[PDB]
């Protein structure tokens, strides 16, 4: 931060004769860029990591005829809480939540307006909702899924018709894959305090292309 | 999307089409196997009969089982009946009811998926259906939908002589 | 609400590309030469190419002192 | 290197190489639509001998220079970096 | 000519409401807006010149067939849409109370088809895709 | 079998196709170059280009010089036309009248051909023609030809 001479440029006027967070940037050879944002809460900041591909961005066309639309993504942001919030390079944006609820939005512009966004919610158990702005869109089809049980350990699957995948087992664990490769497990890592022994939770996101 | 494993196609008639060495005779037996009629009659089913055909003689070498083959085969044979079954565009449903299909074919999750294809098979099947039967679309619905030129014929009552003013009494 | 709000940061930062220093000193090789000096010295290279000088890498790092100005500031 | 032939491409006028259709045919036709077929083709119906006759006719001669597998399994040096370049490219 | 707004009941049981202007000779003819009813069913709203039925209208028979568009002396001309009973429409150019020229035609499905028409006879037409 | 350069498009019209850098745009472009109506109204010129749009897209994918370009849309064009000039049957007789009209461009003698190409690029066109067109032959067959 700089102090401008007031003096100095009071003299330029010649009369004519006539910061709170610092971001880290980190960088993959492969392309991946990676970047710690501090997000203030509505002290104690949430952590915020933003990955990204400039390239992609760029030559949008070139990649848009080489590699399947589910991965033509610009950049992805993941929350301390497991909300990968997905950038696709046509504008779109798709959203992956850690139970298995999957949001997608074309036009990716505002959900409600006390432009027209419009908005697709798939919850987990299959039931969708649609809205585009204050209307909201009947006759959404909603996806089957299907329930299989282990009956050993009683780890319990689901498979919905999006090709999402949730496990769940006994202990609280909770992995689920979305169609794109993402997969968010919602583990646990017990914490010791300087003792007592407490419940900590904590999380996991993994991804083909991504840190 | 469900398992089309020997969907059309049984090991008998796909033993049949195996012992078949030839392009000219395996056409010949999936013409007795499609039922179609002879392709010289209808262009559809000559039009079926060669995409068919080309389905045998491509996928006969890096290889599918007869058990992903068949899987493969009711694969292309349903987006066939899908996409023909509206005259209205339905590309992307078609595609994405494919690709459904495709993921319940490629992961193993019974009795609703099973483990056949292979990744490197699984995205090179992905690479199929994208890439001509999403861009031939367009022929195969102009052959495939009852023809996109109908006729009509209109009976109309026109405008009767309207009684005009009585002249003046 | 958040979700909302960092979608739309997203839709930003796709629209306008950070073209901030400290950001620029960690992108890829490609991307930081592509948005530092590619432009200015192929301009170079064809005047360099189109005149010949018997002084080449001295003419070049003339240009590239003298049209700085057009390519640091467009940014 | 990419710089400099973009420099002589723009001095001779040289239309940059990618938005270019190119060299004619001996059976007969033009460029593309078997980049979707040879993409296509891997998803169709049976056994173990015509997708590389149809991937030699099918998939380019020019690729059907398929050398005895010596592409990557093979031995590197330690400090050979331009060896393993080679492989994945 | 001095228009009137005037409630006309013909003789034949027709009735008239609408704009009309009277003549040098004292007969009272329909010139501007008017409705007319028939006995029969058939309603018309639109425009009049010269006691004949000229302009933009509205038509309505007691079948159900309605056509609306602009009308010359008594009969379907210019462009124009006529809605048949079964719930298909026709959008076009008419001609002496003929479908002439390029039109449109939507079934009763929601279907709609292009192309020429001849009087009777639609032959070809092409189906619209909406996408 | 003629050389079949700068035919249909020029250096012109083929570096206004240069600028369009994405496929709708592109779309656009060989729409009003090639005198074609909108899509929506005739399926045979969205067909055609679908066809030309897409050819472009994969060359692009590939690389080469423009002479090629026009020689190649020009070829395409022909041949296309040959196909659909008959009715009956007739993929073997324009498989031999292009099969003669390669060595036009493929190898270097002058005027009946010249040297734009490479062999590589050639047998790259064998494999891709062969496998999609006379594949597709009847598809086109139903939908121009009487």
């Amino acid at each position: 931060p700089e102090v401008i001479n007031s003096e100095l440029e009071a003299m330029m006027n010649i009369p004519s004769a006539m910061p709170t967070f610092q971001n880290l940037n980190v960088s993959c050879p492969s392309g991946l860029l990676l970047t710690f944002i501090g997000q203030e809460s509505t002290p104690t900041r949430n952590l915020m990591i933003r990955q990204s591909y400039p390239q992609r961005l760029k030559h949008y066309e070139f990649y848009k005829a080489v590699m399947p639309p589910l991965e033509q993504e610009a950049s992805r942001v993941v929350t301390s809480q497991g909300t990968v919030i997905k950038y696709m390079l046509d504008g779109s944006t798709q959203i992956l939540f850690a139970d298995g609820a999957v949001s997608s939005s074309p036009d990716s512009g505002p959900v409600y307006t006390s432009h027209i966004g419009t908005w697709f919610t798939t919850t987990p158990d299959g039931r969708r909702i649609g809205t585009k702005g204050l209307e909201k869109i009947e006759d959404l089809k909603p996806y089957l899924f299907f329930q299989a049980t282990d009956p050993i350990n009683g780890t319990v699957m689901t498979t919905r018709e999006d090709k999402v995948i949730i496990v769940e087992k006994k202990d609280g664990t909770r992995v689920v894959d979305h169609a794109d490769g993402t997969r968010i497990t919602t583990f646990y890592q017990v914490y010791e305090d300087h003792t007592v022994t407490r419940q900590v939770k904590c999380m996991r996101i993994e991804s083909s292309h991504y840190a | 999307p469900r398992i089309c494993m020997w969907k059309y196609l049984d090991i008998h008639s796909m033993h049949r089409l195996e012992k078949a060495a030839t392009v000219e005779k395996m056409r010949e037996v999936l013409a007795e196997l499609l039922e179609l009629g002879f392709p010289e009659q209808s262009l559809r089913d000559a039009i079926i009969l060669d995409l068919f055909s080309h389905a045998l003689i491509f996928c006969r070498q890096q290889g599918f089982s007869p058990e992903q083959t068949s899987a493969a085969c009711a694969m292309l044979q349903d987006l066939h009946k899908a996409c023909v079954a509206t005259p209205l565009g339905n590309v992307e449903e078609c595609y994405r009811y494919f690709t459904s299909v495709l993921f319940c074919h490629g992961i193993r999750r019974p009795p609703f998926s099973i483990d056949l294809f292979k990744e490197e098979q699984l995205l090179a099947l992905a690479d199929y259906v994208v890439n001509t039967y999403f861009r031939h679309f367009k022929l195969y619905k102009y052959v495939f939908t009852p023809q996109v030129r109908l006729d009509l014929s209109l009976t109309y009552t026109g405008l009767q002589p309207l009684t005009l003013w009585p002249e003046e009494k | 609400d958040s979700v909302e709000r960092i979608v739309e940061n997203e839709k930003i930062n796709a629209e306008k590309s950070s073209k901030q220093k400290v950001d620029l000193q960690s992108l890829p090789t490609r991307a930081y030469l592509d948005q530092t000096v590619v432009p200015i010295l192929l301009q170079g290279l064809a005047v360099l190419a189109k005149e010949r000088p018997p002084n080449p890498i001295e003419f070049l790092a003339s240009y590239l002192l003298k049209n700085k100005a057009q390519f640091e500031d467009r940014n | 290197h990419c710089m400099v032939e973009q420099v002589v491409a723009t001095e001779e006028d040289l239309i940059p190489p990618s938005l270019v259709e190119p060299a004619p045919r001996a059976d007969g036709l033009d460029y593309r639509i078997a980049a979707h077929i040879v993409s296509i083709l891997p998803s169709l119906c049976l056994s173990e001998k015509e997708k590389k006759n149809l991937r030699e006719i099918f998939l380019t001669e020019g690729e059907s220079e398929s050398k005895a597998l010596p592409k990557g399994p093979l031995l590197l040096n330690y400090h050979d970096a331009h060896a393993h370049k080679k492989y994945a490219l | 000519s001095e228009v009137y707004k005037i409630k006309f009941i013909f003789p034949n049981g027709d009735t008239y409401d609408g704009d009309c202007t009277r003549t040098t000779s004292g007969i009272c003819e329909r010139n501007g807006t008017g409705t007319h009813t028939t006995p029969n069913g058939i309603v018309y709203t639109g425009s009049w010149k010269d006691d004949k039925m000229n302009g933009f209208g509205r038509l309505e028979h007691f079948s159900g067939a309605v056509y609306e568009g602009q009308f010359k002396d008594n009969m379907f001309h210019g462009l124009g849409t006529y809605t048949f009973p079964t719930g298909a429409k026709y959008t076009g150019n008419f001609n002496e109370n003929r479908v002439e020229g390029e039109g449109e035609y939507t079934d009763t499905q929601g279907l709609q088809w292009c192309g020429n028409f001849h009087f009777t006879a639609a032959p070809g037409l092409k189906l619209k895709l909406y996408m």
